[PDB]
Order: C-alpha cells, then structure tokens, then sequence
C-alpha cells in the first residue's frame, strides 16, 4: 500500500559506528526539513576521545542524501582540579571515551536533545566509575548548546543516582519540556526526570559539575523491594490525565516480581495516575512505549511492547514471539487490560522491539502505526509492520510490510531496531518513515504515496470518476473492456467522465508521469476496480 | 515571587530535640533551599544544609551531624537532634529563583 | 489408512542382580522404536507406546554455583558433597559422576564496578574476594570424587555490584558444551545454586551490548570468553537449549528468591526447585528430593509436524489417573520399575507434494524415541 | 583558606554615593559567581545582588529595593568584586557580606561585612 518501497532514500554512516541506532526528523516544514541519525560507537574530533559517539545531520531534497556530523560538543574530558595543581601530576574527572553519545536523539522545533547514556565520572571527591547520564540540548539551530546531567549529583555511588544512566530514554512534550528516563538509580529502581529548555538554560553553571535545575521534576526513591525493576528504559508522551498538560508514560519491564509493568504518571505534577502490568514473566512488556489515537474518537490510545513474550505453535513447541498490547482511551478513563493484542510469527523475531505513530498514513481518517521485528524474515535482517487505524482501534494484520533491499551478511543488520514517523519530509501532504539498520550502518526514508479514489460504469456507452488528496489536476488512468483498451486523462475536480462503444476492468496507469516530488499515486483500497454484467 | 514563611522562635531543653519549618509558595513548592546558621554575637551567618523537595539532603563539610532535614509539599524542615548550647542561634532559610535569591525571616533557637 | 509396527523390542525386564548389569543403550524404557501410519485425508489414525521407568540408569551431576560474596559460608559447606553427594547417591545408582563449575557476572561497566581497586578486589578492603568473572568450568564430570574435594575447596570467592547475577550465560554454556563440560547419554542433572535473582535478554542494553545470545560453546582454558559481546539469553532460549540437550535443572535457590523461581519452573520443562539453607547445609537432601520429583514423572515431546497433520495424546497413569488435551502428554507418580501407556493420534486436513516424511516422539529428559513414518493415501 | 574581605564601609549623609570593595583568597575567584547580601542592625538577611563569571558573559542581578541605584563590578585579574551604591536612603544602613554560590546554589564561604551608616 501507501509507502513508497521499491526505491526508498538509503542513508549510510561510517563503518562500525553503529549509525541509526536512533533517527529523528528536523524543522519537518517548508523549508531546512532534514534527518538526524546517532551513531553511538563513531570515532569523533575530541582530543584523547575513544569512539565517543556522533549525531549526524542529513539534509533532505539533496539528492545523493550526504550526511555531515554535529559538534554538540567539542573539548576532551576535564581534569580534576587538585591533579592539575598536585606534583602527582593530572587525572580525568570524566569518562567520555565509550559513552555511546547520540544512543538517543530527539528534536522539536528548532531545538535537539542529544543523549551519552554510558557516560561516567570520578566524582571529584574520591575514586568512583559512576554512569550517571549526560544529554547535550541545540537551541534555536545550534546557536547555543547545554549540557543537562540531572542525575550528575552528590548523591554519588550505585544507592544514590551514581548509576543513574539518564538518557537512556527521552522525548518532548508538545511544549517542549524535556523528560528522561534513567533505568538505574537507586539500585536500580530508576528514574523519570523532566525539565523545560528554560530551566535548563536557566540553571547553566558550566564551572559546576554538580548543579540545580530549580524546579526540575524527578519521581522519589522507594523502598529496596522496588530495587532492579528499571523505571524509564522507555519513555513516551500523550494526554491522559484530561488537563492541557501532556503526561509521561515510562517502562519498568523488570518491576513487579519481573513480570513487567508501564507506568504513566502525570504532567504538572510527578504523581502516577495509571498502571498496566506484563501477561508472562521475563517476557520484557516495557521494551517500547508510545501512546497515539488509532481509533479517531479524539483521545490518546497507549501501546506497550514486550518483544521476548512466548507463545506455543499449535502443534505444541514454544517459541519466542514478542507481543504488542494496545488499550484504547474511553472518556471515563484507560481500561486496565488490552483491548486488542498483536503477535510476531517468526521465532526470535522479538516484534515489538520498536513502535512509532505513522500519523494518518493513507488520510483515511485514523493514525495508523508501524511496528518493528528487528531479527523478523526469511534471513533474519529485519522488518518493520504497518498496523491500519480504524473504529475498533488497530487492524489485526498490516496493510503493508517493509524489508531489506540489501542481501544478508556476517552478523545481523537490526533492520527495524529504531523507527520514526508522522512527520512529512517531502512536503506532498502524506506522512514518512525512517528506519534504522545499525548493524550494516544504514539509515532507510520511505515516502508515503499520492492516493486516488475512484468510480465507473457501464451504461450499454461507460463513464469514469477519480478524485484524490494532494494529487495532481489531471490524473493518469488505464482501461479495458472484455476486447478494447484505452489510456485516459481524468480530471481530479470532475463531476464525470464518458464514452460510448461484458466487464469494465480499470487501473491506474503504469508508465503515467512522476509527479512532481517523484512519486506515483497510489489507487484506495475498495473502488470497484472491475464491473461485470 | 517567592516568598519563604518562617516562624520568629523555637525552644528546647538542653538534650531535647528542635524542628524550625520554612514554607515555600504554592507556585514554588518543589524548589531547594539551602539552610543558615547565623545568630552567633554578630558574626557572618554559616551554611547548615540544602535540601529536596523529596527530603534529600547534603550537609555542611562541619556540622555535627545532630543537624538533619525532611520535606512535605512546600514546607521544609531543619531538625537539631539533641540541643546544645551551641545550637543557641537564627535560623534562616532560603531560595534560589530564576532572577535571584530570596531569604526567610529567620528563626531563633532557644534554651529553656 | 493401515499401520505396521517396525522394531517393537522390547522394554526391560526387572533386572536379576549384578552379575551382568547392562549399559545405558541396552536398557529399554519406551516399547515400540518405529512404526509406519498409511494416513487418508481427515481419517485419525491412533497407535500406543509404553513407557517403563529402569532400575538403574546412570546419573551425571553438574553443580553450577554463584561465587558472589554472600555465597562464602555456603562454598565453605560445598567443599564436601564429593564425597558425601557420592555416598548418598550410591544407593540411587551404580553409576554416578559430578562436576562443578562456578559463575559471577559479566565483567563489563554497569554491573562490576570499574575502577582499578574494585577490578583487583570487588569487596571491602577487609573481604579477600578475587576479580569477577563470568562462568568457569572448573571440573569436567567424573567419577574421581575426591578430586571435587581437592578442586573445590580451593576456589576463593568473588563479588559483584548489581543484586541479580549473570547465572544464565553460565546455564547456556553448560548446555551447548558437550563434550567440555562431559556429558553422557543418561540422566543430566544441572545443579543451580545462588541466593539472587537471574539477568536475562535486554539488560545487556544498559550495558551497550545488543547482539542476540547465538547459543554455542564460547569456553577458552575453561573460562567462557564473550560474555562482554553477546546479551544474556532470554527464558524462551534456554527452554530450548536445555530441552534439546537433554538437561533436567534443579533450582536450589535462598527463601527470599523462591517467588520468581517457583515461576521460573512453570516456564522451562522438567525442572525443580528447592528451598537452599543459608549455608547450603541441605544441600544433599535437596537435591535427592528433587530428583525424585524430575525422575518420577514423563513428558512427550514431538518433533515439527508438517503442513495439515495434527497430533493429540491421552495418558494412563498409576492408580486409575488419567489426563487428555496438553495434560495428556504427561504420566505423574511413575515408581521405579513402574509401567505407563500413552495413546497418540496422528491426523492429516492434505495431500503434501511426497509421499512421506516422518517425526519423534520422546520423553523429555532422555534420548529413547519412537520414530513415526507418515504415508499420505 | 578560601578567604572573602570586605572594605570601604563608612558613615555618610543620605543622598550621597559609597563604593564597597572584597578581596578573595585561596580559590578560583574566575570561577565562581559572587554576591552581595546585606543585613540592617536588628533584622533578617537581604540579597543586594550579585555577578556571574565570563562564560555567563558577567550578567548581573540586583533587588527591587536595590535596582537603578546600585551597580556590581569585578576585577578576575585582581581576584576582587565592588559594589558602588548611588543615592543613598536611611534604609541602607546595614553589615555588607561578600559571599559565592555553588552549583546547588548555596552560600558557601561569606566574608565578615562592612558597617555603612547612612545617617545625618
Ligand atoms: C503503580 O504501581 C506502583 C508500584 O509498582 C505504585 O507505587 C507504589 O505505591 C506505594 C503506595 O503509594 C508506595 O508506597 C508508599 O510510599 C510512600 C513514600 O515512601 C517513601 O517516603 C515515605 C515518606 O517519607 C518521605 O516522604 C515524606 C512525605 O510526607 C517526607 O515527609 C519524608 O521526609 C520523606 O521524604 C517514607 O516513609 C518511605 O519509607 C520507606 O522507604 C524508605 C526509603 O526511601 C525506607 O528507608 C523506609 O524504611 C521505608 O521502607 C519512603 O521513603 C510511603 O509514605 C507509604 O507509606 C505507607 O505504607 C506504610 C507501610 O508500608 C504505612 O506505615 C504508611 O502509613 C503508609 O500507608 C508507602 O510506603 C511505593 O513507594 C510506590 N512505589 C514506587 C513509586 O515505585 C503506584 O501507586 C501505582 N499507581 C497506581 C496504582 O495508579
Ligand atoms: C541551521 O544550522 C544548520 C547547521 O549549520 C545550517 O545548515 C548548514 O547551513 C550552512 C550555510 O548554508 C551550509 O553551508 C553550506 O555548505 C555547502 C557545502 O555542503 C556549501 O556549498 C555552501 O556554500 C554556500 O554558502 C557559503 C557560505 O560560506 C558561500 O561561501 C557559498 O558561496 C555558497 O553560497 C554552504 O557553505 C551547511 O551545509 C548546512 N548544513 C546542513 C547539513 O544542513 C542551517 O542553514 C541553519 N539554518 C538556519 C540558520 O535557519
Ligand atoms: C575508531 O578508531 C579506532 C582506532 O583507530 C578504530 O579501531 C581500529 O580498528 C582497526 C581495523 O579493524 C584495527 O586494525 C586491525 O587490527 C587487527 C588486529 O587487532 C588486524 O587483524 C587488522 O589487520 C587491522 O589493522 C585497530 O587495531 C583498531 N585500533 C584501535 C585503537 O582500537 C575503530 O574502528 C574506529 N571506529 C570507528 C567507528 O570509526
Ligand atoms: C495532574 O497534575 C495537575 C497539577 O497538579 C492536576 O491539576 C491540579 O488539580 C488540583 C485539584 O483540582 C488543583 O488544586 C486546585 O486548588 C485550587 C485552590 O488553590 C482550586 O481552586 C482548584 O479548583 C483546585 O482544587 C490544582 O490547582 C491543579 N493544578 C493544575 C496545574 O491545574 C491534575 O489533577 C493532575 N492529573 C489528574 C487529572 O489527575
Ligand atoms: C549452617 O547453618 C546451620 C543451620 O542454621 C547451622 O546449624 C546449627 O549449628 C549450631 C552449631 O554452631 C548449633 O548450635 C548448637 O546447638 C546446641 C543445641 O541447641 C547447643 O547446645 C550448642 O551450644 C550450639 O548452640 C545449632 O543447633 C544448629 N542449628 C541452627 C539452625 O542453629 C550450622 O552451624 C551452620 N554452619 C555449618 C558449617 O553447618
Ligand atoms: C484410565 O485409563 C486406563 C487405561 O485405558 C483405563 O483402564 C481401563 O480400566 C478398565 C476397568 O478396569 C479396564 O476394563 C477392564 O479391566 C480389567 C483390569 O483392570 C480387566 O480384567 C477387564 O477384563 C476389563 O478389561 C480397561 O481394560 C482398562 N484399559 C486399559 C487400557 O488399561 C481406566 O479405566 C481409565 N480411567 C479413567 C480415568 O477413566
Ligand atoms: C504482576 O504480574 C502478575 C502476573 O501477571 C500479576 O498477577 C496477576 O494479577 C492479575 C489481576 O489480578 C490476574 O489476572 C493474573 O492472573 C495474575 N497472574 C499471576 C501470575 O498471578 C500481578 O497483579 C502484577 N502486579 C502488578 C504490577 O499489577
Ligand atoms: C484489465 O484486466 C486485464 C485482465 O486481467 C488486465 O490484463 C492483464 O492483467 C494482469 C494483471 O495485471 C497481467 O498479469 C496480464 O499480463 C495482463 N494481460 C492480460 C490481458 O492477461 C489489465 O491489466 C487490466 N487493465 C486495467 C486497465 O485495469
Ligand atoms: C587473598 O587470597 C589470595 C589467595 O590465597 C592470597 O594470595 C595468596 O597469598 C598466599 C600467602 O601470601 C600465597 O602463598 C599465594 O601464592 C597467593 N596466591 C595468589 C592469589 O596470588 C592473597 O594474599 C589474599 N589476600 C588477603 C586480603 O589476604
Ligand atoms: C547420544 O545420543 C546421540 C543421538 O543419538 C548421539 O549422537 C549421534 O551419534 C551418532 C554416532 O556417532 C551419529 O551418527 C549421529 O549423527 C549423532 N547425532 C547427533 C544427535 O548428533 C551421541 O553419539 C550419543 N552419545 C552417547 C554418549 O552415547
Ligand atoms: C501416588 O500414589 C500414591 C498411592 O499409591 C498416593 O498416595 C500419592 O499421592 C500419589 N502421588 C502422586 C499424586 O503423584
Ligand atoms: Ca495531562
Ligand atoms: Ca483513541
Ligand atoms: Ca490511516
Ligand atoms: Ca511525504
Ligand atoms: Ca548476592
Ligand atoms: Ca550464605
Ligand atoms: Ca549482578
């Protein structure tokens, strides 16, 4: 169907640098409209710095689709201070060789969040390894950058926040706050964390390593039975509360006797207003959150992956087929089990692994979804599913499934580990996607298609009527009678069409011109392609 | 603004505990504030503590560890554990704000 | 459709004394070896096995234990099953061997602390732990049980930073070994002792490390090398693993982690688990009590059907008990010179392009087999 | 160590003008943002204002009650900070303390103030 799969835009990083580990689209609009795609494990041009991550910014509409790295930061890692001014001569306070940076990346508007999950410091009072997170924040088009480590503090070993990992998730909201999720404070409770680009800005002490973000949101630490349940190792966005305020939903798919759970808690305040807990045990309901209205009646659905989730065949093997749970929002609130639920068939395949929004794909009134196997296929490279929105929610099987174009090789390409979509990048009033494929270091943009609906009939004399969103004044079509064959021009803003001298069999037609974005409209689904009398 | 709401006095025995309560604005109520020790015969007052809105706390690098702090909305609190003499003195609370810094009134500790 | 049972030698008599035991393949437990059903369209066709527990079949024993610091007071009681495990096996039968192998976590930045101190010694300065590692096979089975004494009295203790531990890629590599951990075809008992709970697939995320467990023996100079490349299994790959190997574990696990254990056994097939002292001083009983539970019940297992056939089971058990459905592939209470039937009835919905293909049936936990040849009419 | 001292505190008429002065010592004074809080002769503590460092471009901040007539300088090459005070109210009597924020925006290290009296 809507995606344009025959010869999608193929981005390509560095060798080994794990580029499209995670893609974003920038200023989606009229004009500066651009990829951005971490590599976690590039090589960068930082003094004494050991494969410490890049971000890549891609312009759209040039096209061989060249890629250039952005400097969000530039310097090696600091020294301690009293190394610098001891006859023991200097010592690191930072760890910035191998700290995965652009493992996560976010924009919105003109402003991007980039995140090093494995960074680590020597706190400055005693020798200590601590992977706390760090995220450097563009504003206004790289006018200026921040650095924001929220869980970087004096509360500095595994019990405390040293652990914390924050930007190991993150979003924005539609105002733009920043949140972040962080799996590992409090022995591993975890952490969700958020704050606005004003606050940040406002907190920035750069001689400081540990400072305020004053009035930054954080959740509180528990008691030691929550310890290893990984709060935040996924976070999403979405209005469930009913107030104007977006309200965050995070993962925990080791909480509940490892049985799994998401949380969503609301904006404004912290404080948790929903819980939805995994169906089998290990199986990690939590890998990926996102929440979008698949049915239309206005309201945020939640969606939740557990992409290990078992099943067995119906002769009587188990086998590992990830699962994907959706609850739809009714006015009273969010019901506590699935209204539907969605399951991989290849064994390992782990579906699941990665969800995002299409936006309305096909404008048929409703969000569809696409949905990620990164190991899925006849060769285990990857596929990514897409899920049609409709009354009832989700349909039960895709509308249309995405796969390599490459052959296989020596070690997995991920194809479908990381996904965006619901932005437009081409500009012709249909929504994108981009895929990531971090093990052949690859990125792939899929361009949703024109779409045409369509009408005719015989009258023994026939008539044609085609009309379609975004489509050009005149559109192309091709017609047989069962023999005759004709190749028509019918215009979009016709009442109709006729001819004078069985079945009328129609089509669009093959070799009609490419519009002017490149593409080929699609013909909707149903519209009577074939009459007989 | 903020505003941070103090009250002029507290009282113990010598070996008894002593609670001071500093309130922040409703608009304010998760901001952190750092606490003062200040009433010793007109010397400059003495960083005590800062605190969380989730009752963290760090202390000073010499305070005898009798000192302790908790948190409930917008109220904040600096407990002494056991008074002694030298905890004879003005409290004072305060708080770092987007264009500035704000102090409360102070609290005086008493023996009794 | 018509059948013709092919082999059918027969399941053993009650064995006459110790003047010629047999050896493992010459014991019979399961009665007919191969049949051939003529399957036609949507006819069922129904066949019967028996199933016979032997007096003596050999055991192999591998302990597999957590050498985390808390684990010190029990590893100081382990040092004896060697000879005191032999011993209290001699009379469960004339062949047993034990092996020991050891496990900590993967040696990698957010689940060791990384520092140069906390890589010489993972503990407080006054606790003599050595560096952390993440599986060692110590000793390969054998029937030498002072040799488990000499080797495992000698092991000093680790330590370790986040509470749940790296047992899985230890279990995984203990399956897929073979010959390096010394394995026969008899009974394999695997040994899990910790006082935590297990790590599995995706928290190697946390750690950057995102390539799947391939699930093959990675052991250099006894040490699994590669635990810092390859995520930690997933529960739905050890079912597999330890399945297809043959491999019956017994969770001997602390009182604080029986809830996700207990658990732990609904998901991986012919596994047991036991309520671990302390100090491991039960350590013997619970084992013999385990092994009496795995021993003492049958599971049937098939080989992957074809397209259109079908296959369903009813079992007829001791005392008048009986099961259909899923629960038909099981037999419970099955004593030791004890007899079982299972009724099977295969089914066709096609005509396939061959005229045949064919599949096993076998109880988990052993290599005995039925072979069934189908023929399509 | 990590000494502040102030100076230039005096008594003068009201409507006159009066620079304050504070010397460091012991720490990176380029490093930290500094600050002015007063406190009158029976009363709680004021901020007056203070001045950030060269990477925060050396903003300044200054009190309602203080704004317009009041003026915060430094000196990074003389590890010093000024205060120069403008028409002058009776309200301004008070001990001046130079101090410094930290990074969780707390009053670390405080001098010991300088007397101004505004009086007739
Ligand atoms: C979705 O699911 C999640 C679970 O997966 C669920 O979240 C859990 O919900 C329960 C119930 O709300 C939580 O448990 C409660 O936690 C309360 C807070 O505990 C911390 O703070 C306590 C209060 O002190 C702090 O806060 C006060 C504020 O007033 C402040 O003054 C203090 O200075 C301080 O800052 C504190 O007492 C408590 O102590 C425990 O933890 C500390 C470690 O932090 C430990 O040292 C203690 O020994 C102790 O174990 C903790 O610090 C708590 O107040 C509350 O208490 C109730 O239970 C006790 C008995 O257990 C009663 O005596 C008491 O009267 C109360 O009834 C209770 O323990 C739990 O923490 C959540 N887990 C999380 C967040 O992971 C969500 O609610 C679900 N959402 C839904 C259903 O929609
Ligand atoms: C927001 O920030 C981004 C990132 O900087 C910025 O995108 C960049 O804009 C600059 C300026 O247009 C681009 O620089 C161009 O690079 C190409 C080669 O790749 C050159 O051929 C271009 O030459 C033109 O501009 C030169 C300026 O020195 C002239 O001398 C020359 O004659 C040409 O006029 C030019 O140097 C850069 O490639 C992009 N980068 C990407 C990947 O987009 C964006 O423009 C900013 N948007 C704003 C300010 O709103
Ligand atoms: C970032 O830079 C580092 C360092 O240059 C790159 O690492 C280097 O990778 C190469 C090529 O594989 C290594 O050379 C190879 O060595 C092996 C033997 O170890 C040999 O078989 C080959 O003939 C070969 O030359 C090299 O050792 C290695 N160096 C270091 C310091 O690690 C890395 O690939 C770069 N990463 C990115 C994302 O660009
Ligand atoms: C998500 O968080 C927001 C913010 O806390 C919640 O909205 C809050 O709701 C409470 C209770 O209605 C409001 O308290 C108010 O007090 C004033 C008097 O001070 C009273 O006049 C109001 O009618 C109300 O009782 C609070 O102001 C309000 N805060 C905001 C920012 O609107 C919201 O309820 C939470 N999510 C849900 C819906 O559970
Ligand atoms: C391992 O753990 C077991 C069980 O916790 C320990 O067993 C205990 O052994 C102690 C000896 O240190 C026994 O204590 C003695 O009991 C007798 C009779 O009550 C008394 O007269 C002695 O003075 C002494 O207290 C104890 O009864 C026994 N049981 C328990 C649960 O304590 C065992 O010692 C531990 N260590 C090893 C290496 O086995
Ligand atoms: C569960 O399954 C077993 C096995 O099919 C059933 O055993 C059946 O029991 C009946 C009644 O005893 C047998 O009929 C009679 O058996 C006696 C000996 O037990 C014999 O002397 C009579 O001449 C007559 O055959 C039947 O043969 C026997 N079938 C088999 C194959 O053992 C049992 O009844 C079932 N019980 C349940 C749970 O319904
Ligand atoms: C954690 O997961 C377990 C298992 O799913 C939950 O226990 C279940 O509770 C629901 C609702 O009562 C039942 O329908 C299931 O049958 C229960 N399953 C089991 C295994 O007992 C438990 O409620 C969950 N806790 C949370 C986080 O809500
Ligand atoms: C109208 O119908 C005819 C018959 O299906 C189509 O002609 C065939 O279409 C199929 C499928 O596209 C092709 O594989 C054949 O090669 C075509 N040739 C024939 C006649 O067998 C024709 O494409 C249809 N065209 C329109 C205008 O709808
Ligand atoms: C911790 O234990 C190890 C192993 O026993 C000790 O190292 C041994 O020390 C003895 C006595 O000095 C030597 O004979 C061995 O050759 C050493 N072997 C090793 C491991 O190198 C180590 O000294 C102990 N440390 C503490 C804290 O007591
Ligand atoms: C245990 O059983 C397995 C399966 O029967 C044996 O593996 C087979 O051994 C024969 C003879 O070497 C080979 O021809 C087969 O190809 C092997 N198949 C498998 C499963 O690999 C194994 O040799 C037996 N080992 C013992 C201890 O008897
Ligand atoms: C086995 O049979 C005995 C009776 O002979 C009975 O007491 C016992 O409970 C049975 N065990 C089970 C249920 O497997
Ligand atoms: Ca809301
Ligand atoms: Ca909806
Ligand atoms: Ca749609
Ligand atoms: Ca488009
Ligand atoms: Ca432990
Ligand atoms: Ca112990
Ligand atoms: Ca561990």
């Amino acid at each position: 169907f809507n995606l344009d799969a025959e010869a999608p835009a193929v981005l390509s990083g560095p060798p080994g640098s794990f580029f499209g580990f995670s893609v974003e689209f920038y200023r989606p609009g009229t004009d500066g409209v651009s990829v951005l795609v971490g590599a976690p494990k590039a090589n960068t041009s930082q003094p004494g710095v050991l494969q410490g991550g890049a971000v890549y910014l891609c312009p759209w509409g040039a096209s061989p689709t060249q890629c250039t790295p952005i400097e969000f930061d530039s310097k090696g890692s600091r020294l301690l201070e009293s190394s610098l001014s001891s006859s023991e001569g200097e010592e690191p306070v930072e760890y910035k060789s191998l700290q995965w940076f652009g493992a996560t990346v976010r924009a919105h508007g003109s402003s991007i969040l980039a995140c090093a999950p494995l960074y680590s410091w020597r706190t400055e009072k005693e020798p200590l390894s601590d992977p706390v997170g760090t995220c450097y924040l563009s504003t206004d088009n790289f006018t200026r950058i921040l650095e924001y480590a929220p869980c970087r503090s004096d509360f500095s070993w595994a019990a405390g926040q040293g652990y914390c990992q924050g930007g190991f998730s993150a979003e924005f909201t539609k105002t733009g706050r920043v949140v972040l999720g962080g799996p590992g404070s409090y022995f591993w409770q975890g952490q969700i964390l958020s704050a606005t680009q004003e606050q940040i800005a406002e907190s920035y002490y750069p001689e400081y390593l540990i400072n305020l973000v004053q009035g930054q949101l954080q959740t509180r630490q528990a008691s030691s039975i929550y310890d290893d349940s990984y709060l935040g190792y996924s976070v999403a966005v979405g209005e469930f509360s009913g107030d104007d305020t977006e309200d965050f939903v995070a993962g925990v798919p080791k909480g509940n006797l490892t049985y799994g759970y998401v949380t969503i808690l609301n904006g404004s305040d912290i404080r948790s207003l929903y819980n939805f807990s995994g169906e089998q045990m290990a199986s990690y309901f939590g890998y990926a959150v996102a929440a979008t209205d698949v049915n239309g009646d206005g309201l945020d659905d939640l969606l939740v992956g557990a992409p290990l989730l078992m099943d067995r065949t119906p002769d009587g093997r188990p086998q590992e087929v990830g699962r994907v749970y959706v609850y739809l929002q009714h006015p009273a609130g969010i019901e506590p089990t699935p209204t539907l639920t969605l399951t991989g068939h290849d064994e390992f395949g782990r579906f699941g692994s990665s969800l995002t929004p299409l936006g309305d794909l096909d404008q048929d009134g409703y969000n569809d979804v696409a949905i990620g196997a990164p190991f899925g296929g006849e060769t285990q490279q990857g596929v990514v599913f897409v899920f049609p929105g409709g009354p009832g929610g989700l349909g039960s099987k895709p509308s249309q499934v995405l796969q390599p174009l490459w052959a296989a090789s020596h070690t997995p390409d991920f194809f479908g580990s990381a996904l965006r979509g619901g932005r437009d990048l081409d500009g012709n009033g249909y929504p994108d996607l981009i895929v990531g494929s971090f093990g052949v270091d690859k990125a792939v943009v899929y361009r949703g298609r024109p779409i045409v609906s369509a009408s005719a009939s015989l009258t023994i004399s026939f008539c044609l009527n085609a009309s379609g969103k975004h489509v050009a004044d005149s559109i192309g079509f091709t017609v047989e009678l069962q023999t005759l064959t004709q190749t028509l021009l019918i215009q979009n803003g016709a009442r109709e069409d006729c001819r004078e001298m069985i079945a009328l069999n129609f089509s669009l037609d093959p070799q009609a011109p490419v519009d002017s974005h490149g593409l080929r409209p699609a013909l909707h689904y149903q519209s009577k392609s074939r009459i007989e009398d | 603004l903020d505003v941070l709401t103090q009250s002029p006095s507290a009282s113990a025995s010598l070996g008894n505990s002593v609670k001071l309560t500093c309130t922040l604005s409703s608009q304010h109520s998760t901001y952190t504030i750092g606490w003062y020790q200040a009433g010793h015969p007109d010397k400059a007052p003495k960083y005590v503590m800062y605190l969380n809105s989730d009752g963290s706390h760090n202390k000073g690098d010499g305070l005898p560890d009798r000192f302790s702090g908790s948190s409930s909305g917008a109220h904040r609190y600096l407990s002494i554990s056991n008074i002694q003499p030298e905890d004879e003195a003005d409290y004072f609370c305060g708080s770092s704000y987007s264009s500035g810094y704000v102090f409360g009134s102070g609290t005086k500790v008493e023996l009794k | 459709g018509s059948k013709d049972i092919k082999k059918n030698k027969n399941v053993t008599n009650r064995s006459k004394g110790t003047a010629e035991k047999l050896k493992p393949e010459d014991i019979t437990q399961i009665q007919p070896q191969q049949l051939v059903l003529r399957l036609r369209s949507g006819e069922p066709q129904t066949f019967t096995l028996k199933f016979k527990r032997a007096e003596d079949y050999p055991i192999d024993l591998y302990y597999l234990m957590d050498l985390s610091y808390s684990m010190k007071d029990d590893l100081e009681n382990v040092k004896s099953l060697g000879t005191d495990l032999m011993n209290e096996m001699r009379r469960i039968t004339s062949d047993f061997r034990i092996g020991f192998g050891s496990f900590v976590e993967k040696t990698v930045m957010p689940y060791i602390s990384t520092t140069p101190a906390k890589l010489r010694n993972p503990c407080t300065s006054e606790q003599n732990c050595t560096s952390p590692f993440s599986y060692k096979n110590v000793l390969s089975l054998t029937n030498k049980g002072e040799v488990f004494n000499e080797l495992v009295g000698k092991q000093r203790i680790s330590g370790n930073l986040d509470s749940p531990e790296g047992g899985f890629d230890a279990i995984m590599q203990v399956a897929v070994c073979g010959s390096l951990i010394g394995w026969r075809n008899v009974t394999r008992l695997l040994v899990f002792s910790t006082d935590a709970g297990f790590h599995f697939a995706g928290d190697g995320k946390l750690g950057g490390i995102v390539l799947p467990n391939d699930g093959q023996c990675h052991l250099e100079n006894n040490m699994y090398t590669m635990s810092h490349y390859y995520d930690y299994p997933s529960i739905a790959h050890l079912v597999q693993k330890l399945s297809e190997n043959n491999i019956q574990t017994i969770f001997a696990v602390t009182e604080e982690f029986q809830p996700v254990y207990k658990e732990l056994k609904n998901l991986i097939p012919k596994s047991a688990v036991g309520t671990l002292s302390a100090n491991s001083s039960n350590v013997i009983q619970l084992i013999i009590d385990a092994y009496n539970s795995l021993s003492s019940e049958v599971i049937l297992e098939n080989g992957k059907l074809s397209e259109g056939v079908t296959i369903s089971y009813k079992s007829y058990c001791k005392n008048g008990v009986n099961g259909t459905g899923e629960n038909g592939r099981k037999c419970s209470n099955i004593s030791i010179g004890d007899e079982v039937q299972f009724e099977i009835s295969i089914t066709s919905n096609k005509c396939p392009k061959k005229d045949s293909d064919s599949f096993k049936i076998r109880p988990l936990g052993f290599t005995e087999e039925v072979e069934v040849i189908l023929q399509y009419i | 160590e990590v000494h502040l001292v102030e100076s230039g505190g005096d008594l003068v008429q009201p409507g006159s003008s009066l620079k304050l002065s504070c010397a460091a010592s012991g720490f990176t004074f380029s490093n930290r943002w500094l600050y002015w809080v007063k406190q009158a002769p029976g009363k709680g503590l004021e901020w007056v204002g203070g001045l950030k460092t060269k990477p925060n471009l050396y903003a300044t901040e200054y009190a309602d009650s203080v704004k317009g007539r009041f003026t915060i300088s430094r000196d990074d090459s003389k590890n010093s900070l000024y205060l120069q005070m403008n028409t002058l109210r009776v309200d301004d009597t008070a001990l001046y303390y130079c101090t410094s924020l930290t990074g969780m925006r707390y009053f670390d290290y405080w001098g010991q103030g300088t007397m101004v009296t505004v009086s007739s």
